[PDB]
């Protein structure tokens, strides 16, 4: 089960729903495709990679490596991560 | 070992992951299950290098240590329209700003 | 209330740095005072005497952003079997991305610049208010 998330300029980023909510934000949005006004492809590519990071290292043993985050994308990520509760 | 991909064509882009051992056809088959597109109208792509079916994902360079759930690899797209296939064409994502004074 | 017990009872610890971080090991005295000890460079362990009972925490020495010991905030020696020592595996949490938003614009402006920046007033208030082992302890009691 995939869930549809939509950038600013069409963009479609196609991923797991369970991944998706992640986010609360994007929970109450579907409850399944989401339009994102606000958000650019380059910021919501690095939220959809966030997800699968989240679900692959949340309750695991083996080593956790540094999300990384550019600094041209960072003040975007923040205000997209301050909208999405992730 | 899962690997972690980004399968893209022109603005889709879809986030799954397989084994490295899992071969090309068999992610042929789940972009079918989401885009409904069966195997035989799709050819999947490594840069542009055309990929071939019976191959695994890692011969095809795909490892888990290159393709990680936070930077996963792209894997490239391309439909067959009724006779014959579309050529390879992938839209980059937006550019982010210029960095302000402050940073 | 969060304190190390007086125990006298020795036990040997590795501290074992699994992050990329700079790591600042924190114990807290017997009257809950957090008291600083030498840093870990990323990737690096040390074998220190500590003691059943203690209780220690550890943060990114540079920023005091949050790390986990063994999957948990808190790191008690416990009682060496068969004079194999405790190990304490330091790693990153899974941050949420918010902070680790936050970390980022932190690591690249001066805080005299966080007003300078175009986002709600609430995000000023959310970079101002760093990392800090004192409200980790009010929030953990
Ligand atoms: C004074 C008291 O009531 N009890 C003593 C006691 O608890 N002493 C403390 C003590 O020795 N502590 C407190 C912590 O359990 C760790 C231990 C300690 O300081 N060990 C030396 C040490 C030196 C360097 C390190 C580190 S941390 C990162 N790198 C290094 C080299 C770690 C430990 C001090 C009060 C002297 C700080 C005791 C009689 C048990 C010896």
């Amino acid at each position: 089960m995939y869930v549809k998330l939509i950038s600013s300029d069409g963009h479609e980023f196609i991923v797991k729903r369970e991944h998706a909510l992640t986010s609360g934000t994007i929970k109450a949005m579907l409850s399944n495709e989401v339009n994102f006004r606000e958000i650019p492809s380059h910021v919501l590519s690095k939220v959809c990679m966030y997800f699968t990071y989240k679900v692959r290292y949340t309750n695991s043993s083996t080593e956790i490596p540094e999300f990384p985050i550019a600094p041209e994308i960072a003040l975007e990520l923040l205000m997209a991560a301050n909208f999405l509760d992730c | 070992m899962d690997v972690f991909l980004m399968i893209r064509r022109h603005k889709t882009t879809i986030f799954t992951d397989a084994k490295e051992s899992s071969t090309v056809f068999e992610l042929k088959r789940i972009v079918e299950g989401i885009l409904k597109r069966p195997p035989d109208e799709q050819r999947l792509y490594k840069d542009d290098q055309l990929l071939d079916d019976g191959k695994t994902l890692g011969e095809c360079g795909f490892t888990s240590q290159t393709a990680r759930p936070q930077a996963p690899a792209t894997v490239g797209l391309a439909f067959r329209a009724d006779d014959t296939f579309e050529a390879l064409c992938i839209e980059p994502f937006s550019s982010p700003p210029e960095l302000p004074d402050v940073m | 209330v969060l304190r190390s017990v007086n125990s006298r009872e020795p036990s040997q610890v590795i501290f074992c740095n699994r992050s990329p971080r700079v790591v600042l090991p924190v114990w807290l005295n017997f009257d809950g005072e957090p008291q600083p000890y030498p840093t870990l460079p990323p990737g690096t362990g040390r074998r220190i005497h500590s003691y059943r009972g203690h209780l220690w925490l550890f943060r990114d020495a540079g920023t005091h952003d949050g790390l986990l010991v063994n999957q948990t905030e808190l790191f008690v020696p416990s009682l060496n079997v068969d004079g194999q020592p405790i190990f304490a595996n330091i790693t990153l949490p899974v941050y949420t991305l918010k902070e680790r938003c936050l970390q980022v614009v932190r690591s690249l402006v001066k805080p005299e610049n966080y007003r300078r920046l175009d986002i709600v007033r609430s995000l000023y208030e959310d970079l101002e208010d760093h990392p800090n082992v004192q409200k980790d302890l009010e929030r953990l009691t």
